[PDB]
RNA sequence: CUUUAAAUCCUUUAACGAGGAUCCAUUGGAGGGCAAGUCUGGUGCCAGCAGCCGCGGUAGCUCCAAUAGCGUAUAU
């Protein structure tokens, strides 16, 4: 065990240069810094890991309400701070906004003709900032548009990516945007002061989705790269997951410290900060699907989460939606029920309050035209959840 | 002509060697006591044949 | 431009046996249609005059390009037994049948049950051309369809060439016969050069009671491809 | 003559003076108390003088 | 002038070597078109083999 | 030194081979020719006097695990080829293969070998955030994804160069 | 499409034993030059809410790429205070402090 | 005799073979710190002391010409495959 | 499985032929389409050939077979369509697809290692 | 601008700056071309050496090796 033993005593003498770390930071100078501290650990503590898990039943297809007023298959959704809206993007180029509670129609941006601003191609992602004041969408024709949520007014047009922009997320509690693009390359926006930030590097194929929270920090899925990445912004550092075979499509983060990536062969994984390849992996979540001889497992399409708990959602093409578990650690994942919901399930959402769940349902996937589904309806489906203990 | 040669110099003639010895190149070996494959191999940095 | 139809073209013998030229403002490789108004794969013929000729395609042939490179001797004439491993769907089988003529036979091996219906079709026009459907690797299994031959001829493309000619050799060919083997040097060993590969090849067919005489490469139509010509139990001299 | 892929390791001078003749075939001989190449481009570790 | 420049010196050298090159070889090339002839005369008489004993 | 002269200064052989490997790689001397021998020299020597000792010997072990990982990194082996033979397999065609220029120009950003050098010394091309300059910049397995054009650069949807501006400001 | 200018502070830390506060500052400019000393400082005059006669700023040095550049600040707590706490030079880049020649 | 000996096995600890086998069998998530060096060199690790003693004492210290000088020849050393064969010896640990 | 669909990869080998193919791609070395496929078959200029097994038709890719038999080259079959629509950046379906010969590309290595493992499939 | 006690240097950056792109790379080695021209020796019309010099007139040939580097002499 001569590697073991090397291995060993390596660890021991990087022990002793932490020590003297710990002395400089020990000596508001140190007062502050361990106020820090306690906000850290208090913030650690407002993050209790609630187990809502077993509270939550499986609804009726009556309870579940069907918006439609799309002429084309729903791509990507947001549902506001206040769960008082629903913003809507398909492949029709336009934008609708809905009311929770009635389920009409409060706003409609149209497809921009090829001068009212709006979008020429297909709308991939939106994000939202968390006091619900602005509103950016990405398109195929490289390009970020701004808009006033409470009027859907136009802002801000961003460019300097030079493919089609797929990610976005808003940094929780800010206006800082983090955007993402097919051109390997992820860009720092702050919508506020409608300005460019930096660009940072380090995938090696086109990126599929960006989620980011309350940290300066965002998760990136490689896709073919087959790599979950870590970017710290401040600190100018680049973590490198390697996980699950397959394309990687969705991603969506449960804490600070953990998230939930989706894969183009059916594999539905949990991740960690703390080791390399994924905690939990679940194989073939939405089952399989062929000819016999020719069965390969459903793709996953998207995947959601509710903040600061252990529930799980995943969708697929497999008509339904399927509810998960965290395990102690976020080591298993385990199945609660199938909700019946026919097509591709496109987009998932969790409210602030967790009291319901919004999919975005289409004929065909997102990202391409390979599959057909004529049972199908272009709709939005607001799915109630209702807990009893 | 051979495709082989790009005018005097030979691209085919790959790391591994393969070289024709002849009789008297072993006796001045043993003479010299110097190991044939060991020997050949220093001069070349290369497994040879 | 190219050999257009409806142009005066005149063909005179080759050095072999059974090939001709076809001489115009572009000179051809040609052999006389055992069928005639037949094309096999869309080749250009020419009418004669009751006598009808094809050309061949020294790119999707590797006879051709042989001949077109200088070779000595091809060994395949009229009047004679040839044994063709590695037939596939017969576009260079069809020419070996035109140069053999009625009283000479060939024999196809091809394993491949795809392409084996295409010989079969192949087989209905042209008399001479025997289909086997079955592994070169064991001659043991077609033993009772094929008779003593004069020429072997291989394409196979295989790592072991030469354990399969070999074993074909010492069954079929009789003393004094004469084989054809096609290398390709990517496929024996990618590793090691093309010309090494080559030297290694003439070696094992040595060791195997078989004497190469000559070799030359196909360089303007193929690459890293050789072509070896010997002779199998020499007579006394 | 025939393969053009193999190294003449020999000492005699007149098959030396032979394979000069023939183009892109090295030529290995020892000298002093080491092996040398003659003809060859990527000799690398072979005596300097 | 074209002494001047060491670097393009070197890469009129390396396209007339190709050129001369052609004399004693023959390039490959694919059949990009349909196969209509040589484009010159078959010689029957040249013997290009290489003899093995 | 970086470099050694030749020891047989007229060989049709070798100046062959330094035509051939000149012409193809669009260098400008000898000398480039003669600083990747040199290297290469070094690298085969090593390879040589490890592969000499014990195979149970720890320094064996260790130090040909070290140059595995470093000669996997820069490009020139496989993850497949993680052994001494094929450290001693090695040509000089390989570390060629490895330069800036030749990167250029094998990825589609340049039309010509000559037209990528020309490219890299007038700073149009980047390598993630950092502008390089230098044509024997070695790319290693990772950076090799991330060669573009510069931000600042024309064709990278910069500003205009001076003689379109010239000739904008002339109609 | 406009640029801006961006300041971030870091390190932020209040020495009472001068009635100061002090902290590195980084300042962002993708496209332009070096950003002169007395713009960052009435920048940071309107962020820190203060008069600009009590910020001195200085160590500016930018990152090679001409991203980013990196120097260090100090706000006072009046200007008596950073009259009789200041190295003569910065009170002099102010003006508030002329040197004399000296006879030998 | 017992310092020799200690301090030759702490140099052996640090080689650059045994710090290469930590990253093999670390499970952790490896770390990619954006760096215009793409391996550790002498002069980068004075580098990260002064700017770490920078940020801890806000002064601008002076820099001497030969080692600005090798700064910059690092620099160019970098992108150069000078130090492929060059390893640390081991000996001290086995 | 349908038995014309003889030379099936497994679940790892198709991961190697997808991520080639998505390589292959991004320099300018595809051919994509069943018509496309046998030009390049017919020119000469062809790798190997992949092809899709869950054509609802799988009749209409049989003749590439014929085809790659004459010209001595490799050929493999792939279980999903739709997969093998994504790695050739494409948004519809594709049923047969073509890696083209390019001289002094550097992705000889890959595609060399690839040749080989599709011929031992046919033992 | 920034730097610095002050200034220089490095890093940023505004405007000018290329068709013979004359905004003109060198050192060593080996060859070709010539008149109403000069000298010498002969085998009538030749040969050697050489040739910015002629009757009158004064208003930028080729090839090879190394390349910002490259020769010579002596000793070895
Ligand atoms: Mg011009």
């Amino acid at each position: 065990e001569t590697a073991q033993e090397k291995k060993l005593r390596l660890a021991k003498l990087y022990l002793e240069q932490l020590r003297q770390q710990e002395e400089e930071k020990a000596e508001f100078e140190e007062d502050q810094v361990a106020g820090r501290l306690k906000e850290d650990v208090l913030e650690q503590r407002g993050r209790l890991q609630k187990l809502v898990a077993k509270e939550i039943q499986a609804p009726a297809s009556a309870d579940i309400r069907v918006l439609r007023g799309h002429q084309l298959s729903i791509t990507c959704l947001v549902v506001t701070p206040d769960d008082s809206a629903i913003f809507s993007a398909a492949k029709d180029c336009s934008i609708i906004k809905w009311s929770v509670e009635s389920g009409r129609k409060l706003h409609v941006i149209p497809r921009a003709k090829k001068k009212p601003p709006g979008h020429s191609s297909h709308v991939l992602c939106m994000a939202i900032s968390s006091d619900g004041k602005y509103l950016a969408s990405g398109d195929r024709s490289k390009l970020i548009l701004i808009w006033e949520a409470q009027s859907c007014q136009h802002l801000y047009t961003f460019t300097g990516h030079r493919d089609a922009v797929s990610g976005l997320a808003f940094r929780r509690g800010t206006h800082q945007l983090y955007s993402t693009s097919h051109d390997r390359s992820v860009k720092v926006w702050n919508v506020a002061e409608n300005s460019y930030v930096e660009t940072l590097f380090g995938h090696q194929d086109a990126v599929a989705a960006l989620d980011a929270l309350s940290r300066e920090c965002c998760v990136t899925a490689g896709g073919r790269d087959g790599t979950v990445r870590v970017w710290k912004i401040p600190e100018e550092s680049q973590l490198v997951f390697y996980g699950h075979q397959g394309s990687i499509d969705c991603i969506h983060l449960i804490n600070e410290e953990h998230m939930v990536s989706g894969a183009d062969d059916g594999s539905v994984a949990l991740w960690g900060l703390s080791k390399k390849r994924p905690l939990a992996l679940q194989r073939e979540a939405h089952g399989l699907r062929g000819e016999p001889g020719l069965e390969q497992p459903f793709w996953i399409s998207s995947v959601a989460a509710l903040l600061n708990t252990d529930l799980v959602a995943t969708g697929s093409h497999s008509s339904c939606v399927r509810l998960w578990q965290c395990g102690e650690g976020f080591r298993q994942l385990d199945l609660l029920c199938d909700i019946p919901l026919v097509g591709f399930i496109n987009s998932l959402k969790f409210s602030s309050s967790g009291d319901f769940l919004v999919a975005g349902v289409g004929q065909e996937h997102r990202l391409g035209r390979w599959w057909r589904i004529k049972e199908a309806r272009n709709s939005v489906c607001i799915i109630p959840l209702r807990r009893v203990p | 002509h051979p495709s082989c040669l790009f005018f005097q110099y030979n691209t085919q003639l790959g790391p591994p060697y393969h070289i024709l010895v002849d009789t008297n190149f072993i006796n001045f070996s043993i003479k010299a006591k110097l190991d044939l494959v060991q020997s050949m191999m220093d001069c070349l940095y290369a497994k040879c044949i | 431009r190219g050999n257009q139809s409806g142009k005066n073209v005149m063909v005179e013998p080759h050095r072999h046996e059974g090939v001709f030229i076809c001489r115009g403002k572009e000179d051809a490789l040609v052999t006389k249609n055992l069928v005639p108004g037949e094309s096999v794969y869309g080749e250009k013929r020419v009418s004669i005059s009751k006598i009808e000729y094809r050309a061949w395609n020294p790119f999707r042939s590797k006879l051709a390009a042989a001949i077109l490179g200088g070779v000595d001797q091809i060994h395949i004439k009229p009047g004679a037994k040839v044994l063709y491993l590695g037939a596939a769907s017969g576009t260079t089988v069809s020419h070996v049948s035109d140069i053999v003529g009625p009283d000479g036979l060939v024999y196809a091996v091809e394993f491949s049950h795809r392409s084996g219906r295409d010989l079969i079709n192949l087989a209905k026009k042209r008399t001479n051309i025997i289909p086997v459907i079955e592994d070169a690797r064991h001659p043991h299994k077609y033993r009772m369809l094929i008779a003593m031959v004069d020429v072997i001829f291989a394409d196979v493309a295989q790592p072991d060439q030469t354990r399969i000619v070999a074993l074909n050799a010492h069954t079929f060919l009789r003393n004094g016969g004469h084989f054809v083997i096609s290398i390709k040097a990517n496929c024996i060993d990618s590793t090691a050069s093309a010309e090494a590969v080559f030297a290694s090849e003439v070696k094992k067919m040595q060791q195997e009671n078989m004497k190469p005489q000559e070799q030359l490469t196909l360089e303007p139509y193929e690459r890293d491809h050789a072509v070896v010509v010997g002779v199998y139990r020499p007579p006394p001299k | 003559t025939q393969h053009k892929c193999y190294i003449v390791a020999t000492v005699d001078r007149d098959l030396k003076r032979r394979i000069r003749k023939i183009p892109g075939v090295p030529i290995m001989y020892i000298s002093n108390h080491r092996y040398n190449i003659e003809r060859m481009p990527d000799d690398y570790g072979a005596p300097r003088f | 002038k074209i002494d001047r420049n060491p670097r393009v010196k070197h890469r009129e050298k390396f396209r007339r070597a190709k050129i001369r090159r052609r004399g004693q070889v023959r390039e490959v090339r694919k059949e990009e078109q349909r196969y209509s002839g040589e484009l010159s005369g078959i010689r029957a008489g040249v013997k290009k083999s290489i003899k093995l004993k | 030194k970086t470099y050694v002269t030749p020891r047989r200064p007229f060989e049709k052989s070798r100046l062959d081979q330094e035509l051939k490997l000149i012409g193809e790689y669009g260098l400008r001397n000898k000398r480039e020719v003669w600083r990747v021998k040199f290297t290469l020299a070094k690298i085969r020597k090593a390879a040589r006097e490890l592969l000499t000792l014990d195979e149970k010997d720890p320094r064996r072990l260790f130090e040909g695990n070290a140059l595995l990982r470093r000669l996997v990194r820069i490009g020139v082996l496989d993850e497949g080829k993680m052994k001494l033979d094929y450290i001693l397999g090695l040509k000089i065609e390989d570390f060629l293969e490895r330069r800036l220029q030749t990167q250029v120009f094998k990825l589609g950003l340049a039309k010509s070998i000559h037209h990528a050098r020309v490219l890299i010394r007038q700073r149009h091309i980047r390598v993630r955030k950092q502008v390089v300059n230098i044509p024997s910049f070695i790319v290693r397995l990772d950076s090799q994804k991330h060669i573009d054009f510069s931000l600042r650069s024309p064709y990278g949807g910069g500003r205009p160069g001076r003689v379109k501006r010239k000739n904008a400001k002339k109609g | 499409m406009n640029d801006t200018v961006t300041i971030r502070t870091r390190k932020f830390m209040t020495n009472r034993l001068l009635q100061r506060k002090q902290m590195v500052i980084d300042v962002l400019h993708p496209g332009k030059a070096t950003v002169p000393k007395t713009e960052i400082r009435e920048k940071l005059a309107k962020m820190y809410k203060t008069t600009p006669d009590v910020i001195f700023v200085f160590g500016f040095r930018t990152h090679f790429g001409g991203g980013k550049t990196t120097g260090f600040g100090m706000i006072y707590d009046s200007l008596d205070y950073a009259k009789k706490n200041e190295p003569k030079h910065r009170l002099a880049r102010h003006g508030l402090y002329e040197k004399k020649k000296t006879s030998r | 005799e017992k310092k020799r000996l200690e301090r030759a096995k702490r140099r052996a600890l640090s080689s650059s073979v045994i710090r290469e086998l930590k990253e093999q069998y670390s499970d952790a998530p490896e770390e990619i710190r954006d760096a215009r060096h793409p391996h550790v060199t002498r002069q980068s690790q004075e580098d990260q002391h002064r700017i770490n003693y920078e940020e801890s004492m806000m002064v601008r210290l002076s820099v001497s010409k030969r080692e600005k000088g090798r700064r910059k020849r690092a620099n160019v050393m970098s992108s150069q495959l000078h130090s492929l064969t060059h390893f640390s010896d081991i000996s001290a640990l086995t | 499985v349908n038995p014309k669909a003889y030379p099936l990869a497994d679940a790892h080998l198709t991961k190697k032929l997808l991520d080639l193919v998505q390589q292959s791609c991004n320099y300018k070395q595809l051919r994509k389409g069943a018509n496309e496929a046998t030009k390049t078959l017919n020119r000469g200029i062809s790798e190997f050939i992949v092809m899709a097994a869950d054509a609802e038709p799988l009749e209409i890719i049989l003749h590439l077979p014929l085809l790659c038999e004459d010209k001595n080259v490799p050929y493999v079959f792939v279980r999903s369509k739709q997969a093998l629509g994504r790695a050739c950046g494409v948004s519809r379906p594709v049923i047969a697809c073509s890696v083209t010969i390019k001289e002094g590309s550097q992705l000889k290595q890959q595609i060399q290692s690839i040749q080989q493992s599709i011929e031992r499939l046919l033992v």
